[PDB]
RNA sequence: GAGCCGGUAGCGGGCGUGGAUCCCUGGAUGUCCGAAUGGGGGAACCCGGCCGGCGGGAACGCCGGUCACCGCGCUUUUUGCGCGGGGGGAACCUGGGGAACUGAAACAUCUCAGUACCCAGAGGAGAGGAAAGAGAAAUCGACUCCCUGAGUAGCGGCGAGCGAAAGGGGACCAGCCUAAACCGUCCGGCUUGUCCGGGCGGGGUCGUGGGGCCCUCGGACACCGAAUCCCCAGCCUAGCCGA
RNA sequence: CGUGGUUCGUGGAGCCAUGGGGGAAUCUGGGCGGACCACCGCCUAAGGCUAAGUACUCCGGGUGACCGAUAGCGCACCAGU
RNA sequence: GGCGAGCUAGCCCUGGCCAGGGUGAAGCUGGGGUGAGACCCAGUGGAGGCCCGAACCGGUGGGGGAUGCAAACCCCUCGGAUGAGCUGGGGCUAGGAGUGAAAAGCUAACCGAGCCCGGAGAUAGCUGGUUCUCCCCGAAAUGACUUUAGGGUCAGCCUCAG
RNA sequence: CAGCGUAGGGUUAGGCGGGACCUAAGGUGAAGCCGAAAGGCGUAGCCGAAGGGCAGCCGGUUAAUAUUCCGGCCCUUCCC
RNA sequence: AGCCUGGUGUUGGCUCUUGGUCGCGCCUGCGUAGGAUAGGUGGGAGCCUGUGAACCCCCGCCUCCGGGUGGGGGGGAGGCGCCGGUGAAAUACCACCCUGGCGCGGCUGGGGGCCUAACCCUCGGAUGGGGGGACAGCGCUUGGCGGGCAGUUUGACUGGG
RNA sequence: GAAGGGGGCCUGACUGCGAGGCCUGCAAGCCGAGCAGGGGCGAAAGCCGGGCCUAGUGAACCGGUGGUCCCGUGUGGAAGG
RNA sequence: CGCGGGGUGGAGCAGCCCGGUAGCUCGUCGGGCUCAUAACCCGAAGGUCGUCGGUUCAAAUCCGGCCCCCGCAACCA
């Protein structure tokens, strides 16, 4: 549950790779490697709090579509339920099609 | 981050202008306090219609004038009073020259707003003005007898 | 088509040409546990709500029915209703994760290997698939699969080792739906409008670029036609004749 | 910028994918032909579906220069006992 | 990747157990003492990881046992025995992990890294083993180089064909 | 002869124990939080006992059961 | 792994304060020496002033305090040079620039203070209040410390090693 | 009877090769006449491809530097070889 | 090899900027106070200012070639 409500971008796998060595494009032998290890990549996950209708709505997402989630509050039209709002905001309004 | 204005501020603009600033600014601040919108490409067409809306029925306004101006500005009411000799027995009022022009080429005026200040007494030509805004002078005479 | 009441004789009884046993298809019944789903729980036990029934029957007990959760849709947040999901399956498949021994006659990059294995998901298959493709021929035309190209091109502590594609030959053969412009409509928001937005319908789907809108021509009986529905042949699930 | 995929182990390193930052355009638009530039060409990304040819064998069948009870399945026998 | 704290270690919740005797802290009361005290003396009292010693928990020395009664036993002897005590029941923590008044102890009778299945037919330049018959020939235990020295590569020496 | 073979018989409860009671460690877990997946947390609640709560004592009887059957005396809860 | 750390995202408001670069504007500079307290080199018989000069008085800055230099003004028609020279140079002016300085704007960087509204904590009470506060936390990235852990290496000959 | 000492000019401490051999497990190591180019010393014959000789040494890989033709991923370049 | 500094007298060392003193301390000598030496006072010694060539009227200055010592920073088949 590290991924974007929005995008749906998730953590990823990656290499760490220790490299040491002058470049060959700098006169160098070439580069040598030390170690090379697994590590997550997270996306960039943050809180916005948004007011819809009446309700205080919390979206967790990467800081990169934030925007969408004040285009999702624009989208406007009758609905005093609970704080599951979102749910209606969500895929709901996002491409449906 | 361009966002319209829903108010005068110093420190940006007012009531429609478009002005970018922080996202953070806008999130955290504007928005929330009703202070402003995202210059959104429905909202930017919104606003357009606003502003057509008004330059339509507000040069419409003055468009009622400029008319009410041709048809009053050159044509003269009489007002017939009880004067002995220049000096109204009575006195015509604003409210008076609004009842006169009623019948005496048949429009309505204010009668308020008239630059009327105090009944005016005697006989003569006078010369006033009227509304609203760039307006019309209105010419009328006071006269005699019945 | 004459025997039968399983392996299984026996004791003690019965059934069959009025067609039994047996075989195939369909249906009925189907305790309790188990995804297990009224609630508990140390699976196969225990304890309930609601409606109905049974016993003299209020207390008690039994019988039938019903009551988990989650998602989607309607719908008035009401409160309901409908639909679905859940779990399992030899191997096969895709996805999310992902070793080490070992090899390098030590060892760390490299190897073993995206293997073993864990997890999720799918289905009789799964994936993939209709060019923002190939790649030097003014060339070919979705994808999958086999042969070949080829141990080539390359990759590589240039070590150990790893190892393509185009093209050619085959199997199979298929191509479609949308989003948007534009138009109609219902609805909601309001700082009421040739306003914004959502919902449905029409429209449109392309690479010799395509579509929308405007005008002109002539725009049609047609002509193509399913991967959908329907019928049928054929096939499977018992058998029969057979010198 | 950080990585994965490809034969490509940073290599002249493109292409496809994308965790982070910045961030367009709508045919005179965009991507690609292995850094880059020009020229000449190819193709139209950011929505979706799509039979068949393919993989497997719990299951039924048919075959064997396959075994024949220390073999063949762990089990020919009430054995995952 | 799973299975294990029904053994053992620690901890959490709720219960239970400790014959009998001995020593006699404080405090208390009274008396003496003083300016008032400290304090002293009696009696009372009944404290303590206090004493002796069963149950209970131990495991000191010796003998026995040694294909045992027993894969930790038996006899005699010995330590603790109101406490950091013993113990039933219900729980929690684990494999580079737990738990440990600390021995690398213990984590189901072998723990310097548990068990099971799997990768797996790991690898083993080492050791052992390698099955009918007859015929002909018939070595080597040296040189070079080798993280090489009981292993190899080339040469040397054997054999077969032309 | 047997704790062995074959066969037949034998375990009787409103009050004893446990359950249509309670909570403990802990476990589970509407709300909620977190995590690539598996899953990990977690308020209330629920589960959880050798703790709390709750009404039976003395005899007789069978080859074998008895606070269970019987006899005597004595109590609990529910319904009306 | 963990921990420290720069850049950047989440991340906003208001200020004061500074640096780099650039354009422009105005000053900046000393050797007797020429008559002097003329920065390099050019152009240069011309000028500057009656679009108010020198001579003075408040004024600011610079100073080798010698003077340099404008602003306010009393001021009312002069005020400079070449020339001649005990000096590389000539010193009206129009210039292109050097060195450094202030000034204005431009593109960027650094710091400090205050604010609250993200983010965090808290308040039997919340659409809110209080505290912290664009810090901290967290994402990506930089470099470092790093037996806490991991994988390994740690030669052969040798009158045994 | 110089390989030793002295002086004069000079740079063959050449380029392109190399018959044939020494040694030798491989790979190496060694000697080398002669031809060609263009030279040096010498009247000449001739000698000269470092040093009286035998130690003064390091496979490959990976890179640096200067050249040069050669390859240059559709093509001209460029990157890189 | 790459980047940055410079050697001044017997020593370190200011003058390196807007081209112009080729300085200060200790050591030794001369001289006086000191019963004394040192302290302490007076004066004085030694610089073509790392190399050469340049742009200016010169120069330690600025450029450039040059040389090592020191300084910095990588790489090593
Ligand atoms: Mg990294
Ligand atoms: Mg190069
Ligand atoms: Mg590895
Ligand atoms: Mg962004
Ligand atoms: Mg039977
Ligand atoms: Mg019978
Ligand atoms: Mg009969
Ligand atoms: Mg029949
Ligand atoms: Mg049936
Ligand atoms: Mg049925
Ligand atoms: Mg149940
Ligand atoms: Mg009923
Ligand atoms: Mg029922
Ligand atoms: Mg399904
Ligand atoms: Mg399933
Ligand atoms: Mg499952
Ligand atoms: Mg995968
Ligand atoms: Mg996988
Ligand atoms: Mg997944
Ligand atoms: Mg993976
Ligand atoms: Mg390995
Ligand atoms: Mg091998
Ligand atoms: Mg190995
Ligand atoms: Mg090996
Ligand atoms: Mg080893
Ligand atoms: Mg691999
Ligand atoms: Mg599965
Ligand atoms: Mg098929
Ligand atoms: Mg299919
Ligand atoms: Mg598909
Ligand atoms: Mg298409
Ligand atoms: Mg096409
Ligand atoms: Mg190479
Ligand atoms: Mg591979
Ligand atoms: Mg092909
Ligand atoms: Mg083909
Ligand atoms: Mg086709
Ligand atoms: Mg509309
Ligand atoms: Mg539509
Ligand atoms: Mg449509
Ligand atoms: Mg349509
Ligand atoms: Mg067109
Ligand atoms: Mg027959
Ligand atoms: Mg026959
Ligand atoms: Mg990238
Ligand atoms: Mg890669
Ligand atoms: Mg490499
Ligand atoms: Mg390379
Ligand atoms: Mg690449
Ligand atoms: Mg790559
Ligand atoms: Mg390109
Ligand atoms: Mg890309
Ligand atoms: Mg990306
Ligand atoms: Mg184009
Ligand atoms: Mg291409
Ligand atoms: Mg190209
Ligand atoms: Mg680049
Ligand atoms: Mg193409
Ligand atoms: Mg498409
Ligand atoms: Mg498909
Ligand atoms: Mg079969
Ligand atoms: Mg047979
Ligand atoms: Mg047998
Ligand atoms: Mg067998
Ligand atoms: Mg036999
Ligand atoms: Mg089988
Ligand atoms: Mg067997
Ligand atoms: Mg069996
Ligand atoms: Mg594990
Ligand atoms: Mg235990
Ligand atoms: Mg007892
Ligand atoms: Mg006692
Ligand atoms: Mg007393
Ligand atoms: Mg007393
Ligand atoms: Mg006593
Ligand atoms: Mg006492
Ligand atoms: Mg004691
Ligand atoms: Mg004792
Ligand atoms: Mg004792
Ligand atoms: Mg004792
Ligand atoms: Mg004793
Ligand atoms: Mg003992
Ligand atoms: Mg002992
Ligand atoms: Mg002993
Ligand atoms: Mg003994
Ligand atoms: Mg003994
Ligand atoms: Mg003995
Ligand atoms: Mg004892
Ligand atoms: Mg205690
Ligand atoms: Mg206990
Ligand atoms: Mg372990
Ligand atoms: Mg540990
Ligand atoms: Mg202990
Ligand atoms: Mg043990
Ligand atoms: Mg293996
Ligand atoms: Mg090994
Ligand atoms: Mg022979
Ligand atoms: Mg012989
Ligand atoms: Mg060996
Ligand atoms: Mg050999
Ligand atoms: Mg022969
Ligand atoms: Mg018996
Ligand atoms: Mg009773
Ligand atoms: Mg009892
Ligand atoms: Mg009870
Ligand atoms: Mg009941
Ligand atoms: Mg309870
Ligand atoms: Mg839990
Ligand atoms: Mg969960
Ligand atoms: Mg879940
Ligand atoms: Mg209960
Ligand atoms: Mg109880
Ligand atoms: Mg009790
Ligand atoms: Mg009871
Ligand atoms: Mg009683
Ligand atoms: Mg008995
Ligand atoms: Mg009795
Ligand atoms: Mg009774
Ligand atoms: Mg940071
Ligand atoms: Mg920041
Ligand atoms: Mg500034
Ligand atoms: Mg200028
Ligand atoms: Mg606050
Ligand atoms: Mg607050
Ligand atoms: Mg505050
Ligand atoms: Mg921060
Ligand atoms: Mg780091
Ligand atoms: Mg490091
Ligand atoms: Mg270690
Ligand atoms: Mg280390
Ligand atoms: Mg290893
Ligand atoms: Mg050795
Ligand atoms: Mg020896
Ligand atoms: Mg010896
Ligand atoms: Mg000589
Ligand atoms: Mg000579
Ligand atoms: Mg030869
Ligand atoms: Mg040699
Ligand atoms: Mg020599
Ligand atoms: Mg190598
Ligand atoms: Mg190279
Ligand atoms: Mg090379
Ligand atoms: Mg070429
Ligand atoms: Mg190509
Ligand atoms: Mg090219
Ligand atoms: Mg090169
Ligand atoms: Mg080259």
């Amino acid at each position: 549950s590290k991924v974007c409500e929005i995008s749906g971008k998730r953590p990823i796998v990656a290499n760490s790779i220790q490299r040491r060595g002058k470049a060959k494009r700098e006169g160098g032998v070439g580069k040598k490697t030390t170690g090379i290890s697994k590590r997550r990549q997270y996306p960039n996950l943050q809180k916005v709090r948004v007011r819809v209708a009446g309700q205080e709505i919390t979206f967790r997402v990467a800081a990169s579509h934030i925007p969408k989630v004040y285009e999702l509050v624009e989208r406007a039209k009758g609905l005093k339920l609970e704080g599951l709002s979102p749910k209606e905001i969500k895929k709901e309004l996002l491409k449906l099609l | 981050m361009k966002v319209i204005l829903l108010e005068p501020l110093e420190n940006l603009g007012d009531v429609g202008q478009v002005v970018d600033v922080k996202p953070g600014y806008a999130r955290n601040y504007l928005l929330p306090r009703g202070l402003a919108v995202l210059a959104t490409e429905s909202n930017l067409k919104a606003l357009e219609a606003r502003i057509r809306a008004q330059a339509k029925r507000l040069a419409e306004r003055k468009a009622e004038a400029e008319r009410l101006k041709e048809i009053l500005e050159n044509l003269t009411l009489t007002i017939p009073v009880r004067a002995g000799e220049t000096k109204i027995y009575g006195s015509v009022t604003a409210k008076d020259i609004a009842e006169a022009l009623s019948r005496q080429h048949g429009v309505t005026i204010d009668p308020k707003r008239l630059a009327l200040e105090k009944p005016i007494k005697e006989l003569g030509e006078y010369v006033l003005t009227y509304k609203p805004h760039p307006e019309v002078p209105i010419q009328l005479k006071v006269s005699v007898v019945a």
